[PDB]
């Protein structure tokens, strides 16, 4: 579990492909951190386009963490447009989502100055 | 006025160098041997 | 005028230190064990 949360947060792709050879069981893909963060959340927060593309290719299912953020709320806060294109070109549902504080993905991309 | 403009272009190259350097440190942590502290 | 000149020499040493430090990070990535994430 915690090896996957470290290897996705810091872009280690080859460690992620080894840990996701058990794709018949999808518990550890959509698992949560102590802040409810998915591996899809952590890979998009630090801006890793390859890890967020591998996790979306195996069904990361676009969950939400605590404070109601998503992978697009994390990729916007940081201005990583490459992982933003991977999220946006998958489905058009995530760009209209809101957190608990009512902010969309647009509000974090403008507050940090991207 | 010419002194602060000269300092702005020195600082603009400082932001460009640190952003190039921040991508390398993100790439060291991406491709690294981690065995003992795994 | 003496304040901005003092800030220019502080920033000129900041560019020199970061350029020295950028050569070390380029040398860590040059000589490093890369086995698992090859």
């Amino acid at each position: 579990k915690s090896p996957l949360h470290f290897a996705a947060s810091y872009g280690r792709i080859n460690t992620c492909q080894r840990l996701l050879q058990d794709i018949s069981d999808t518990r550890l893909l959509n698992e949560g951190d102590l802040h409810g963060m998915t591996p899809l959340h952590l890979a998009a927060k630090n801006g890793h386009d390859k890890v967020v593309q591998l996790l979306l290719k195996k069904g990361a299912l676009f969950l939400s963490d605590h404070n109601g953020w998503t992978a697009l709320h994390h990729a916007s806060m940081g201005g990583y447009t490459q992982t933003m294109k991977v999220i946006l070109d998958t489905n058009l549902k995530c760009t209209d989502r809101l957190d608990e504080d009512g902010n969309t993905a647009l509000h974090f991309a403008a507050r940090e100055g991207h | 006025e010419m002194e602060i403009l000269k300092q702005k272009y020195r600082l603009k190259d400082l932001t460009f160098l640190l952003e190039k350097q921040h991508e390398l440190i993100k790439l060291i942590i991406q491709k690294m041997e981690i065995i003992s502290e795994t």
